[PDB]
């Protein structure tokens, strides 16, 4: 049997529930993850290399931007990523009481059941479909 | 509003000398207790002490939580405040230790000063050149400018599938999303995209404010504890157990430490301990006790409020050791006990009084000595619940206020604990 | 003809017997006695309606068979639809996947729902055999039997046109429907505070209708849905509903639901909490400690008891007759003497399977009314517990 | 300003306080009286320096608040791994006890492994099948193979960027270009950061050393390495993976010199809560070669051991017993009680008079000694509630009527609610 | 780094050639009755007749059971191997206790599993020598033959392989200058990387240079691979190759022990003894030493008096150190040893007597040794007395600490005032007992 | 059911031939076979939510000595609609609906 999916209706501001203020959330610098990209050896030559403050290379606003172009190279940090890679019989086997026998025979050999009514994934179906989870969802 | 058990406690109610007043804020009597509350939020205030605890200690229905919740109210909002119960401890996916240190860990908050700025932009003016550099227009309801952009956001802006005259938030450091529609999509009059669209935004076309974002230690432990997403590693289904079993506390809390003290030191980050308010601690595991005694001696830790409110009793886990308050002496030592003691008759009546008022309900004089009567006589828990389906009867039979005849038909149609012992004996 | 709801014990029960002034009556709604009780349950009915107060609980208390979950049933039934109202036993909460406290304060998250209206834009349209396959912006023959649109569409647009075209704000969806095709359809969907569950993950509904997620992100997710429905409340955007949580049998809880119901009643969503218990005196479960109803007092102190007084022979027959009218039984008047004796003597509940039996017996010898020999020899195939204890004498694998 | 870490607890304590000759003194970093006990402590630390033996236990005794976990402070902040941990962290839901505990002696042992690899870093001026790389003192070419050019099509390496290259074909774009910097006027990437140009010789060796403990069993537990260090990890870890690989490649990195082992410290505070199954694995787990020094801490006496109807003193097996050197604190004094009260004013920045101190050490004296500690910033919070400039008797009088100690509690439960 | 462990001076049960005991017995003193029972159980270990047979090292404790355990396994060396294993570990939250039980008796069995193939290798210099086209058809263009110059660093050899095998050579980048991985039966092919004599210092590339190989072409080389059953077990559980198994999520969760009977024995008992009987392996059956017996519960020996039975379960060194005692997880069923008496019954008890305080004297002089620490007549004398009046093990333990205190106090020997010292500074439990 | 004559492509316009006639289904992507199922010569049998390759076309005199095992050509109608009265109780249906397995999308697959 092939049952129809159960359609769960729900409202929209449901999806939209745990979305924060784009003007609230700050750069969380504070992920620990950057450990699969940097070294600590590149970690400490990035420190050791980092331009100094004149970087000598709309006056107001183009001293702004280097100020603030030069205040996030200064964050450098790294757990491990080098230390990882620092570190470091498939017999054939019966599956059954028969002698001698191909396993895919034996797989296709004994397969009685199916399954009695699958149906499809359920779907919600909220008339409007807020722009942010469709695009997260493709 | 839905008036809950303890919307009327609004603060703790001390004075500007610290003495704490007879009746205000919604509290009534209970100086003493009152005195240690206004203490210990000043301990809390003071930010330098760590793992400090305290106990609320007293007979049931002498409003611990009540002074509890004062003392949240009287700390604010921009201090955490972590509501916390002993049966919350025993979870089936992760050790009651582990639950206890995350609760620790929330407990304590820090708040992440920045300035961000956006860099908004028209996408029907993307022309890049050499994928080398590219060049998107600006095109705001208050001006109108261009900026240059490094491929990388190009690559970024491209992956979204943006179209002619899209409104797309482009920030100064890193991310990209996409608004679809500036008043030009419903003109051409093509039907809906399964997305709502959205005027041209107002205001300059490069903006910049002051970002304030309360975060604890515990979101930043929860966030560390995934790959974070990105390559094949994002591979996220249902049932993914985001509070993962355990994390370790010397290579993940203290990098995380280490990198707040860090940001702090740079004055980006500014930390603002909160508070734990374990509820029903005599709940609580022996093998619990003896590992919060000793993490709330750590230099980290919180400062703790306890409240136990049943008394000498056997220690859960044991089975054969009795403690005073159901907590093991090693514990109950080292915690400031702050004893609460039993209100009065006149109290009783007018914490009634404050109750009906705060919910809404009116009662007489009569009524009101007739509640506090029912209330002394079993409990003032009693009276309190019984304030609301008096009026809601008044209400029924055309009466704006309570009398004495509603009370009194009220409380004969219900029953209390009491009441409900002696007539249990048949 | 056969329905999932086929004819049950509480299914004669359809509302609760009392008047616009909350007074009870003699017979109706299915509901014979327990006058105070059935007031008692109308207040608390009326009370959660209004909204206004939340953190209550109450306590049904009374002997086995006393209208003791008829009460509650008839409650539910009365509040009616657009109300969540959580109807589990006290051993629900011991679930493997999630612990008992999380299963607990999930069963609560149950109990509050809130509406929300949406305002959509939907056309009509009927299919004709548009969109062909293999064998630009196309053609699409909107049409209606009141005014007719006949316009084309963009490339994503063409390829989602299809018996009854109703496009909406997705990407299409679907005699000729009858009005104009622009038509504002307001549709208000209410869910059980679902976002906490809704939003824990990608491809999560799932999950709210599997219960295969385990223990809620304590503290992340279920304070941060609290705070922006409140926020969508005085705001326009929605509303919250207070249901109810109702647990029978709850002396199956223990020491720790007892303290973790303590303070869960103290919140601003706290839902009315109904809750029922046959047992006296008998010790809680997890500890020694004896108290009434195996609840501890500091909670039953935080509940109003409601007590049930047994049926008598007047209710106890006006009860057989309610659920004869349920049924297809009919006899004659020694017949509900005969089974009301029995009941009182014995139990009610056994009296209907009594009643029930009998009138079997009778379809079965061809009889059109049932009558007194039927019940006996009833009475006489079907044994009663007391009875049955009584020929335990044979000692029948003792302990 | 706030940190995270302040004072708290045990932060009076800046160190185990001894003389060259282990001499302990009357009090110098923080910590007062214990002087057998701090002399033992001192000896046990010059052990767990000297890492000559393995799978030694010292068990420190004494009443409650006698100093044990403070002493164990000190000598963990003068003793570089350290792992304290209590009774009840070991036991897991989804890792047995004997699991935990193994997880966590691994743990507590530290390991230095040395790693020498050549290194090609410089600014890449322009590519193609072949590489022209600059740095600051000179500029090579450099031609690519296939796997070379696969990594600068990958990766979308271009002039200017500061590439990085060792052998393995492992290549890196730490950062991005130096001077082009300039037309990126408005938006910035959130990889493509810039960085100064190297210096020296295009290729260099580097020789760094990798710190880590012998817990990496976790890192050869499963396809994905990264994962696991984070979070609890993996549960099972396989006896064979854990001690005929990792014990056996650290070996052979002894002998050739490419890791060597540092022993560190186990504190396993409140051991009296563990399993007997807990004591039987230590029975055998103190017995292998590397086996961490155990530390651990109790206050009982003659005691029931978890898990059975036994006694023995400190509430653990005799088995275990007959293995560890008992470290028992002595009760402080009066001298040593106004002493300890002295230092934790001194580092809490509060000031008291001779008669607050008197009556402090009084109280301390017919309470506990935490009751006091407390005391103190409750009456500095008093005061300068008051406004004054230094707490008095009145002060800490007022906390004493306010704040109850056990005694004072347990004699004022006589409503039994 | 020595890293010298609690109890390492045990080398061996140190018997006579006669089989009797003596007292220097390479380590391990006294204990003549013991030493000479483990130097039967190990001759019978040695002898790999029997199965399934089990040991107790019964004793009270300080009786160095686990000592003289570390002795005989020392003796059976490092070729057989010797899983320790302690009753604390059979509980386990994932797997049941039983199945751990096998596991361990899996590791305590070994298996050399042998491989010689001929293969050769050398830079190659391809060419088709042209012949006329099948002589049993028409005619044409063919190969009956490819020659491959295999050169190696000893010289050069030409094979005259069969033609077939040139659809692995375009297959690969087998192209003249190259390090080639040849197989003498299968004939696949597999290319090392060109020779390090054409790695110009200007190339920039990796993993693609080899060096040439050294010695002849033809090669034969011999490998052996000792693997425990329960490393084959675990090999054949859990699946490898494709199958969507990079999975993060839903397949990280690697601990899945759960193992059944049908796998474990059955078809991998069969292919070990096809592997024994062909001549590719040699069985090497160990032993388990499960000290702290008492401490499983009696469904872990009501399982143990059940494997024991089976004809590949090991030998099996059970040390009990408790005396009469309730089973755990029964209701206060009191056996000897905290055993079941039936486990009892399939067990040899091995009686291990308290040490002479003449013994005391002799194990604290070799451990003093050991630590490589001089102890003066005096201060032995004075440790031999402590350890005479409180437990053994506590007089041990004051060799190091005393050690350290003498070497800070100016001093090199240990004087009879540093151990005084130090047993004021340390002392036992049963002083400590005076609460 | 039916010889699959044609297979030419999202949506692919497969035909299927049979003893009374042939048809040109205009069938959906979703059912686009991933295995062998050759464009021609290949016997298949499709129901609305999976196929089945029954078998391959009777060729037999095609090759003497050929891997794939023949059928004969289906005698019945391309399109056909058969009422089966299956019998299942509820919990199968809710068992179902708990963790579907049917669709296509890869997150069902995944999950
Ligand atoms: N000082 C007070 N003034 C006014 N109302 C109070 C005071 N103390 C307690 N209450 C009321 O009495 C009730 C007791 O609740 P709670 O604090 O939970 O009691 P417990 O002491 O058992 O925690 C609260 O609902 C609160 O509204
Ligand atoms: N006042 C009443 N009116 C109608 N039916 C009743 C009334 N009281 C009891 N009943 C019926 O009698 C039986 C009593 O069982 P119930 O009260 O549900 O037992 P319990 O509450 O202990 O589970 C039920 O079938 C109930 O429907
Ligand atoms: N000799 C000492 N020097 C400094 N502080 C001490 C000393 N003895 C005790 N303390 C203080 O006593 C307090 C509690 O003692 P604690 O370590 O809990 O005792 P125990 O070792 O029994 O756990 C600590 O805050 C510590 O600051
Ligand atoms: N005969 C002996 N000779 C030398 N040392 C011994 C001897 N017997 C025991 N020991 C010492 O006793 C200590 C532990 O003995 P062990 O095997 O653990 O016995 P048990 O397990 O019964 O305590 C070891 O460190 C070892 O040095």
């Amino acid at each position: 049997y092939v049952a129809g999916p159960l359609e769960y209706p729900s409202a929209s501001l449901i999806l939209k529930a745990l979305e924060r203020d784009f003007w609230k959330e700050a750069d969380l610098s504070m992920f620990d993850l950057i450990g699969l990209e940097n070294k600590i050896t590149r970690h400490e030559a990035e420190l050791l290399s980092k331009k100094k403050i004149p970087r000598k290379l709309q006056a107001p606003v183009y001293g702004r931007d280097l100020l603030r172009i030069c205040a996030l190279p200064s964050h450098g940090r790294v757990q491990w990523r080098g230390s990882l890679d620092g570190r470091r019989l498939m017999l054939t086997l019966c599956r059954c009481g028969e002698s001698l026998q191909d396993v895919i025979d034996r797989v296709a050999f004994v397969i009685p059941p199916v399954v009695a009514a699958p149906p499809s994934l359920r779907v919600p179906r909220p008339p409007p479909l807020y722009s942010h989870r469709m695009r997260i969802l493709r | 509003q839905r008036i809950a058990s303890h919307s009327h406690v609004k603060g703790l109610g001390l004075d500007e000398s610290g003495l704490a007043k007879q009746a205000a804020s919604g509290l009534v009597g209970q100086e003493n207790a009152r005195e240690a509350c206004g203490v210990i939020v000043e301990l809390i205030k003071s930010k330098k002490m760590a793992g400090r605890a305290v106990l609320l200690a007293g007979p049931p229905g002498t409003g611990k939580t009540a002074l509890a919740l004062a003392i949240a109210q009287e700390l604010g909002s921009k201090v955490p405040f972590c509501p916390m119960v002993g049966s919350e401890v025993y979870s089936t996916e992760i050790k009651k230790t582990e639950v206890l240190m995350e609760n620790f860990r929330r407990a304590i908050g820090l708040r992440i000063k920045e300035t961000k700025e956006v860099y908004e932009g028209e996408v029907t003016e993307l022309t890049p050149c050499e994928i080398s550099h590219v060049i998107i227009g600006l095109k705001t309801a208050k001006g109108t400018k261009q900026l240059k952009l490094d491929p990388s956001i190009f690559e970024s802006l491209q992956k979204e599938r943006v179209e002619a005259g899209d409104v797309i938030y482009i920030e100064a450091n890193s991310g990209a999303v996409k608004r679809q529609g500036r008043c030009d999509t419903y003109a051409t009059e093509f039907d809906l995209e399964a997305e709502e669209y959205v005027p041209l935004p107002k205001g300059d076309v490069h903006k910049k404010k002051e970002i304030i974002q309360d975060v604890t230690l515990h979101d930043l432990d929860v966030a560390n504890a995934r790959p974070q997403g990105g390559q094949d590693i994002l591979s996220m289904m249902g049932q993914l157990m985001k509070p993962k079993k355990t994390e370790i506390t010397d290579k993940l809390r203290g990098e995380i430490n280490k990198v707040v003290n860090k940001y702090i030191d740079q004055g980006i980050a500014e930390l603002v301990p909160g508070v734990l308010f374990v509820d029903e601690v005599h709940m609580l595991d022996i093998e619990c006790f003896t590992y919060l005694h000793r993490a709330l001696e750590s230099s980290i830790a919180p400062i703790v409020i306890f409240a136990s409110n049943r008394g000498n009793c056997v220690i859960r886990g044991t089975e054969d050791i009795t403690s005073p308050h159901g907590i093991p002496l090693d514990l109950l030592d080292r915690v400031m006990i702050i004893r609460t003691m039993l209100y009065t008759p006149q109290e009783m009546k007018q914490i009634i009084k404050i109750r009906a008022q705060t919910e809404g309900i009116n009662i007489s004089e009569e009524a009101l000595n007739h509640l506090g009567e029912i209330g002394t006589k079993t409990t003032l828990r009693y009276s309190v619940q019984l304030l609301t389906p008096a009026n809601l009867l008044a209400k029924i039979n055309g009466k704006d206020s309570i009398e004495k005849e509603h009370v009194e038909e009220i409380s004969e149609l219900f029953y209390d604990a009491k009441s409900s012992a002696k007539i249990l004996a048949d | 003809v056969t329905r999932i709801e086929r004819i049950g014990a509480h299914s004669h029960i359809r509302g609760l017997g009392l008047d616009d002034a909350l007074e009870p009556r003699q017979a109706s709604q299915g509901m014979v006695g327990q006058l105070a009780a059935r007031r008692a349950a109308g207040v608390v009915l009326e009370m959660i309606r209004e909204g206004k107060i939340a953190g209550r609980a109450v306590l049904i208390a009374g002997q086995p068979g006393t209208g003791k979950t008829a009460i509650a049933m008839g409650m539910a039934q009365a509040l009616g639809p657009d109300t969540p109202f959580t109807a589990i036993a006290g051993s629900e909460i011991f679930s493997l996947e999630m612990s008992k406290t999380e299963a607990l304060t999930q069963a609560f998250r149950r109990s509050i729902g809130v509406r929300i209206k949406e305002e959509t834009e939907i056309i009509e349209g009927e299919v004709v055999e548009i969109q062909i396959d293999r064998p630009k912006v196309g053609k699409l023959t909107l049409k209606t039997t009141e005014m007719e649109t006949i316009y084309d569409l963009g490339t994503k647009m063409i390829e989602s046109l299809t018996d009854v075209i109703t496009i909406d704000k997705a990407t299409g969806k679907i005699q000729c429907p009858d009005g104009e095709l622009q038509k504002r359809k307001e549709v208000v969907h209410t869910v059980s505070l679902h976002e906490i569950d809704v939003i824990n993950s990608r491809t999560q509904g799932f999950l709210a209708l599997f219960s295969g997620d385990t223990g809620e992100i304590k503290s992340e997710v279920r304070e941060q849905i609290n705070a922006k429905v409140a926020e969508w409340r005085e705001e326009g955007k929605a509303e919250i509903i207070p249901g109810v949580l109702f647990i029978d049998e709850v002396h199956m809880l223990d020491i720790e639901s007892f303290s973790f119901l303590n303070r869960a009643l103290e919140s601003d969503m706290a839902p009315v909490l109904i809750m029922a218990t046959n047992r006296g005196i008998t010790r809680i479960r997890g500890t020694s400690y004896q108290s009434p109803h195996g609840i501890p007092i500091d909670l039953l102190d935080r509940l109003l008891i409601v007590s049930t007084t047994p049926y008598s022979e007047k209710d106890t027959k006006q009860i057989l007759r309610i659920r004869c009218e349920e049924e297809d039984v009919e006899m004659s008047e020694d017949a509900y003497t005969v089974l009301t004796r029995i009941g009182l003597e014995t139990s009610l509940r056994y009296a209907i399977q009594l009643i029930t039996a009998a009138s079997l017996v009778c379809r079965k010898r061809k009889g059109t009314e049932v009558q007194v020999d039927d019940i006996k020899r009833v009475y006489s195939l079907f044994l009663d517990e007391s009875r049955s204890t009584q020929y335990m004498k044979e000692y029948q694998d003792a302990f």
